[PDB]
């Protein structure tokens, strides 16, 4: 049955066991996100969706935190604003300066959430520069620019769970973790083009377009 | 006064391979003597004894062992049909620490017995002992002992005729520090890459193979049968309140004689050093710092260890921790900045890469520490580096990120003037530096950066 | 770094057939038996290891064989194999030198050990020897911090090292023999202070049975 | 650039985000001002606690008291403190920065005495 | 520094002033709004002549200069058009705004 | 406005720009409600069509569901 | 003054068809078409400026991330027919080639201030 | 903007005719010259646009080096 909690002072009633980001969406509160998507399994790897919960001592991932009766949630605290800036700072430090040549430009959630929740200027001026990534060929439909990848794993979750195409995955570890097929394989599925919509950034784009 | 451990009060008697690890030798030690009666006693009694013991987690976090074990027994647990699992964490991996390797090599039968007893206390159907892959010979020793225990009906269908079934298996890790994290450990057991899960769900609810599981350190499990035999009050008699019992204290670094030994909690650091390790190389005057516990904890300056007790409470009050009780001393001849840079490199290498704050922040921390090592940085950047650690701390899926943030913070707090001196040395020596380590002659040429050192 | 792309060579190529030897097979059956029947994909890490024992390294052919044997998609096995550093995805030599360079080893001369090894074998820490006999590696903590400057040879630890001692160790390696299974020139029995035991100086250990809880 | 805006180590953007700390436009219809007259204000209350205050707020928020009955009921103290000034006078149309004019005459003037153009400072 | 802060006391003054006006012409003033230094009165069209007369001729207001009149189209409202008047008092160095509404067929009283 | 076939867009023969004869082609009105929009359209004598919006159906999502124990053969390997 | 499209010292065009100039243009004077070049580069296939719509505000030159579209100091390009004032890409590239040296003086003097 | 920081006088007529207005404009010439001189003497150092890149575009050397600056520039111009 539905339980009841409060978000930013408002009262919201939601089915028991639903994720906190679902209750936030129901109560009309906007929460930034990258890896969460309504049609994919919850991942919780981007860390953009942090909120404060009075029982929780540190901010929690909204997308993966189950709601409980009497929960009190604040999406607007100074700690939450600080965390959003911190996460965006870490996300942009290796992201390539590609917006003029990137097809995502102008309809990009990274651009928009940088504008809405991030710092106005960066602090990263390291002389060893940024990480670069090899590009990967997965057929004539989906062009890849993998410097842009922010490792949200939406493409992998869609390709595995929804389309049933397990050739896609993440190889390596740490800074060198790469989305791909680990060897030259097409992303072979009649549903493949959907990953272009799912990729929040210009990492996977429409090649004919 | 705290710390005099007497040999009769010693738990891990084969620590120096003075009595053997054969099952007969462990029998001489008394292992497997009352195991029938310990099983026959109610799980409630084992849990309540472990609670009365004061034992707390030995993998580095020091949660109450009894309560953590109790969580696998909710009121209606039996109604959830299926296997229940005990997982034993022997991933070591924390640089500085060697205790579990000694426990696996010298007293394996004690570990096997601890798995049986804990599994009873948790109503577990089977155990899995997760072992780091570089401990190949340790794995061979532990297997051999487990085969012995299987042979003698100590571990199997009717564990000493208990009517309680237990199976014990070894699973080997293959080179990942993060797999010491309990949820990463479970994911690696299941046949995936060792990326940790978010909590909730907690392992007691949903764990290994989606079943109720509990992940525990090998020293908290290995001491358990001795604890049960000798009584909770006795184990409580050693160490102060809430830090009670006796821990292994591996000591490494710049001491005259490195060692591995067991001692009462709440022992002074000065006394521990002087009496076990022959003391700091050069004398207490020649001590820069000590890291109490492995690389993940903030380093102690010279004048706090003169008064500090090897507990959780005392170390936390001075803003560090016990961790795995892996002491590392650094004398005045070594560079603390180089050591912290090496720790930053370790954390950059051991990040699983799942979550952005860790996956990117560890790399940024390594770049900054490479520049601070040579002095190619501006002084205000120290403050920026401090703020950088706060980007990672408290924002990550698992606690590797907090571990990566902490040593830097200890370094800044305790040795800022060291870094300022190195910066002066660079500025006089090489030239004037901009933020990020740029200098007036540095620019991009035909694919590279030229005009600058490039740390 | 970590190499996370495979490129087909003639020696590392999917077409190359890899089958387990019968003894390795029977072992693989036994290893699979330890996990629930539905969750036998949880044997991928041991099975891959067995493959890397039979053949020199974890090749793509081995990855695909293990993937077929556990009915997994090969990308799941690729993820596992590239995640864990103890899987060697490039072929190596007979002797794998692994120098721990983490801070406890560094504070005690791991840099000197590295210089000795690099001088004897000109190769860099990632490179393998021209005669395909030695392969170096810098590594993180191996769990032997008491044994201050330690090292690994293919499976075995060698501790309390010295530059000249390491030259002699590499020489004995290169001739074919093995000087000592023991970790070092016998200065200690693997964990005690160099001045000898300060505790546990009793000829026989105290049985725990003289202390019992009065409630058994 | 200016300090502290250019600092690399102590300025979160949200502490100087003045666009997002913009003042809300305050709208007052006659029901709200009725409530201000009857119940007093957050600054100086004239409300009872418990259910009494919430029910008073509700019944003004529903239409029970009109603005004109509100004004007639209002006492001398309310009318003088909170509608007029403490002296009973109306408030004057307010000015943000009052300007005191002065007339410059003599040699410092722009034109001499004859011209029909004076100098105001 | 937040630029809005310098207005705070003035904002209070405007509130007080608006209260007086609404208490003096409760037949006419539907409402008022206050943003930093701008005070708006909201009235029905039939209220325009009296209120304007008041604003022009009362001793505490004295809004002698008409600055502008315009309309704003709000197609969602039943009355499309809001008519906006801005007035200046050189006597008191003060500005004020007055709003009413209209449609494509219902006129407003001219203030010529 | 719906497009008119003849007047919508054609290629200019001089420079290649897109010409148009439909003066409404770029106009879009915004309304705060469907009812306000219908009222305005009726008041202007405009023939209209209402396209009712579609919304995402709600379902319960749980992170823990990624790890539920399987009693029989796994239907797929979840990877994360 | 009159617009030009610039090159890199190699001779490659600087414009990569981001279309920021087209978006910012207050007079909607710029019309752009692009696709992938046979070598894989992102490049324009059409770049038009209606000089009789342009207001010579310089916003395109401010917006460009690669200094591709610029205004020269040239004012002496009056024409006898209006058709001559619809600049296509060839005309603009030729203007860049023609005026590059004066453009370099202007950039060397004002680049630090942008 | 800075009119509170400079010193100038205001000319006022009395006849409300074209000649008074001419005299006013001629005096305003002089007062503007006064203010221009004060600005030439008191021009301070620092930025000339608001230092928030969500409002005004960042400088070009940041735009071509820093990721946040490039994003903000792209968004402000599109
Ligand atoms: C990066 C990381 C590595 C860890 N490695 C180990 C380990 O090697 N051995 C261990 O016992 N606990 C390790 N832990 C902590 C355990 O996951 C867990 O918190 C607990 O300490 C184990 O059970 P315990 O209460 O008996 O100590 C690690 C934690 C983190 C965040
Ligand atoms: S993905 Fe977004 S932020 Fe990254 S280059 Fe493309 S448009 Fe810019
Ligand atoms: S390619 Fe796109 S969808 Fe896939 S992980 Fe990277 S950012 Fe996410
Ligand atoms: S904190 Fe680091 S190790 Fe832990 S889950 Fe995140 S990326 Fe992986
Ligand atoms: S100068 Fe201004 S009007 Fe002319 S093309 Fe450039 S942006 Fe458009
Ligand atoms: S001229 Fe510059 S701004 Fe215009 S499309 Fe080309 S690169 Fe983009
Ligand atoms: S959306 Fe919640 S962590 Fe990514
Ligand atoms: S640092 Fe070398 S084994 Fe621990």
């Amino acid at each position: 049955a539905e339980i009841e909690l409060t978000i930013d002072g408002h009262k919201v009633s939601i089915e028991a066991g639903s994720a906190l980001i679902q209750a936030c969406e129901k109560a009309g509160v906007t929460v930034p996100r990258y890896c969460y998507h309504d049609k994919l399994a919850i991942a919780g790897n981007c860390r953009m969706c942090l909120v404060d919960v009075e029982r929780a001592p540190k901010p929690v991932a909204s997308c993966a935190y189950p709601v409980a009766p009497g929960m009190v949630v604040r999406t607007d605290t100074e700690r939450v604003k600080q965390a959003r800036e911190n996460v965006m700072e870490m996300m942009l430090q290796n992201h390539p300066l590609d917006c003029p040549v990137c097809d995502q430009g102008g309809e990009c959630d990274l651009q928009d959430q940088s504008m809405r929740y991030g710092r106005d200027r960066g602090r990263f001026t390291e002389i060893t520069g940024k990480r670069s990534t090899e590009d990967k060929n997965i057929g004539p439909l989906v062009k890849t620019s993998m410097n842009r990848c922010i490792h949200c794993t939406r493409c992998v979750r869609f390709a595995n769970d929804i389309a049933g195409a397990p050739e896609l995955g993440s190889s390596g570890r740490g800074n060198d973790m790469q989305i791909g097929t680990y060897l030259e394989k097409n992303l072979n599925t009649e549903l493949s083009g959907n990953v272009i919509d799912l990729c929040p950034v210009g990492a996977l784009t429409n090649k004919p377009y | 006064q705290y710390g005099g451990l007497k040999d009769q009060d010693r738990i891990f008697q084969n620590l120096y391979d003075n009595y053997g690890w054969d099952l007969a030798s462990a029998r001489k030690q008394g292992d497997w003597y009352k195991t029938k009666e310990l099983i026959l006693k109610g799980d409630t009694w084992i849990i309540d004894e472990i609670k009365k013991s004061g034992l707390r987690g030995r993998g580095g976090a020091g949660f109450p062992s009894g309560l953590k074990w109790s969580f696998m027994n909710p009121p209606g647990w039996e109604k959830n049909e299926g296997p229940r699992y005990l997982v034993v964490n022997a991933d070591e991996g924390e640089p500085g620490t060697c205790k579990d390797r000694e426990i696996m090599r010298k007293d394996p039968h004690k570990l096997v017995e601890g798995c049986l007893l804990a599994g009873r206390a948790m109503n577990a159907t089977a155990a899995y002992i997760y072992i780091r892959g570089e401990f190949y010979n340790e794995a061979a020793v532990l297997q051999t002992a487990i085969n012995e225990a299987y042979a003698a009906g100590l571990i199997g269908k009717d564990a000493c005729g208990s009517g309680y079934d237990f199976d014990v298996y070894i699973h080997r890790g293959m080179g990942a520090y993060v797999c010491g994290e309990e949820t990463s450990l479970i994911e690696s057991l299941e046949g995936k890459a060792g990326k940790p899960r978010l909590k909730p769900p907690f392992p007691a609810g949903v764990g290994l193979f989606g079943r109720p599981s509990t992940v525990t350190n090998v020293e908290t499990v290995a001491v358990a049968p001795t604890i049960l035999r000798r009584g909770g009050d006795w184990f409580a008699s050693f160490g102060r309140e809430r830090n009670s019992g006796t821990k292994l204290f591996c000591i490494s670094g710049n001491v005259n004689e490195p060692c591995t030994v067991e001692e009462e909690m709440s022992i002074p650091l000065r006394e521990l050093l002087e009496k076990h390790c022959g003391g700091i190389k050069g004398g207490w005057d020649n001590l820069l710092g000590v890291i109490p516990g492995g690389c993940s904890v903030p380093i102690l300056p010279k004048n706090i260890c003169e008064d500090v007790l090897m507990d959780f409470d005392a170390l936390k009050d001075v803003q560090s921790g016990l961790g795995t009780a892996a002491v590392i001393v650094i004398n005045k001849q070594q560079d603390v900045i180089r050591a912290i840079q090496r720790f930053a490199a370790f954390y950059k290498h051991e990040s699983c890469g799942q979550c952005t704050p860790c996956r990117e922040g560890t790399t940024w921390l390594l770049k900054a520490m490479d520049r601070f090592r040579t002095g190619q940085a501006k002084e205000r950047e120290i403050d920026m580096l401090y703020e950088l650690t706060k980007d990672i701390e408290g924002h990550t899926i698992c606690a590797l990120g907090d571990a990566a943030a902490w040593p830097i913070q200890g370094l800044i707090r305790n040795f800022r003037p060291e870094m300022e001196t190195r910066m002066k040395k660079f500025h006089d020596e090489v030239g004037a530096v901009s933020v990020g380590g740029w200098m007036k002659d540095a620019r991009v040429e035909k694919g590279k950066v030229v005009g600058a050192p490039l740390p | 770094h970590i190499v996370s792309v495979h490129r087909n060579t003639e020696n590392n190529n999917p077409s190359i057939p890899f089958e387990f030897s019968p003894e390795n097979m029977k072992r693989a059956e036994e290893v699979i038996a330890k996990y629930p029947p539905q969750y036998k994909k949880a044997a991928v890490m041991p099975l891959l290891d067995i493959g890397q024992r039979q053949l020199g390294y974890t090749s793509i052919s081995v990855m695909n064989y293990v993937a077929k044997l556990l009915e997994m998609p090969p990308m799941r096995v690729y993820e596992v194999a590239t995640f864990y550093t103890m899987y060697n995805r490039t072929p190596m030599g007979r002797y794998h030198l692994q120098i721990c360079t983490t801070t406890p080893c560094q504070l005690c001369g791991s840099d000197g050990i590295m210089e000795a090894v690099q001088n004897t074998l000109n190769i860099k820490p990632g490179e393998t020897t021209k005669d395909n006999l030695f392969t170096l590696s810098e590594v993180e903590c191996l769990g032997a911090c008491v044994n201050a400057p330690m090292m690994a040879i293919n499976d075995d630890y060698y501790e309390d090292l010295t530059p000249e001692g390491t030259v002699k160790l590499l020489e004995d390696c290169k001739a074919g023999k093995m000087p000592t299974p023991g970790p070092e020139n016998h200065v200690r029995r693997d964990c005690e202070p160099a001045s000898g035991q300060k505790v546990l100086l009793s000829k026989e250990p105290h049985n725990v049975a003289d202390f019992l809880q009065e409630g058994i | 650039s200016s300090y502290p805006t250019n600092d690399i180590a102590e300025n979160p953007y949200w502490k100087r985000d003045h666009r997002r700390a913009y003042p809300q436009t305050a709208f007052f219809d006659q029901k709200t001002v009725t409530g201000l007259l009857e119940l007093g204000s957050e600054a100086t209350p004239r409300i009872a606690d418990g259910e009494a205050g919430t029910k008073a707020l509700a019944n003004i928020a529903n239409g029970g008291v009109s603005f004109t009955q509100a004004l007639g009921k209002s006492s001398k103290d309310v009318i003088y403190g909170e509608v007029l000034t403490v002296n009973g006078l109306p408030p004057v149309a307010p000015t943000l920065a009052p300007k005191q004019w002065k007339i410059i005459e003599g040699e410092a003037a722009i034109y001499p005495k004859g011209y029909p153009c004076r100098t105001f400072h | 520094v937040n630029p809005a802060d310098r207005y705070l006391q003035h904002v209070s003054d405007l509130h007080q002033y608006a209260k007086y006006i609404m208490a003096a012409l409760p037949k006419y003033i539907q409402g008022f709004s206050v943003w930093k230094d701008e005070l708006t009165l909201h009235v029905a069209p039939s209220a325009v002549i009296p209120v304007t007369t008041f604003l022009r001729d009362n001793t505490s207001t004295q809004y002698k200069s008409i600055i502008d009149i315009t309309a704003v189209d709000y197609p969602s409202r039943e009355n499309r058009f809001e008519v906006v008047y801005n007035f200046l008092s050189v006597r008191h160095n003060s500005r004020i705004r007055l709003k009413t509404y209209a449609t494509e067929v219902t006129p407003v009283p001219s203030i010529t | 406005w719906d497009i008119v076939d003849v007047a919508n867009r054609w290629e200019n023969d001089l420079i290649g720009w897109q010409s148009s004869g439909d003066y409404m082609q770029a106009t879009q009105m915004k309304f705060t409600s469907k009812e306000s929009a219908i009222k305005f359209a009726n008041k202007q004598g405009w023939d209209f069509y209402i396209q009712e919006p579609h919304h995402r159906k709600f379902r319960v999502k749980q992170y823990a569901n990624n790890f539920v124990h399987s009693y029989g053969k796994l239907k797929h390997i979840r990877t994360k | 003054g009159e617009h030009a499209l610039r090159r890199y010292p190699s001779g490659e065009e600087r414009c990569i068809a981001c279309k920021l100039c087209e978006a910012i243009c207050p007079a909607l004077a710029i019309t752009i078409d692009a696709e992938e070049r046979i070598d894989g580069s992102r490049r324009t296939t059409k770049y038009d400026i209606d000089m009789t719509k342009c207001i010579y505000c310089g916003y395109c030159q401010e917006s460009c991330p690669v200094d591709a579209i610029v205004e020269t100091p040239n004012v002496e390009y009056a024409t006898e027919t209006r058709e001559e004032l619809l600049y296509n890409k060839e005309k603009l590239l030729a203007n860049g080639d023609k005026w590059e040296l004066e453009l370099q003086y202007a950039l060397d003097a004002d680049a630090p201030y942008r | 903007d800075a009119y509170d920081k400079v010193d100038f006088d205001v000319p006022v007529g009395m006849n409300g005719d074209c000649y008074d207005r001419y005299l006013i404009r001629m005096a305003e010439f002089r007062q503007s010259l006064r203010i221009i001189e004060q600005c030439c003497n008191d021009m301070p150092a620092g930025a000339v646009k608001v230092e928030d890149f969500k409002i005004n575009s960042p400088p070009r050397n940041l735009m071509k080096e820093d990721m946040e600056a490039l994003i903000h520039h792209f968004l402000l111009y599109t």
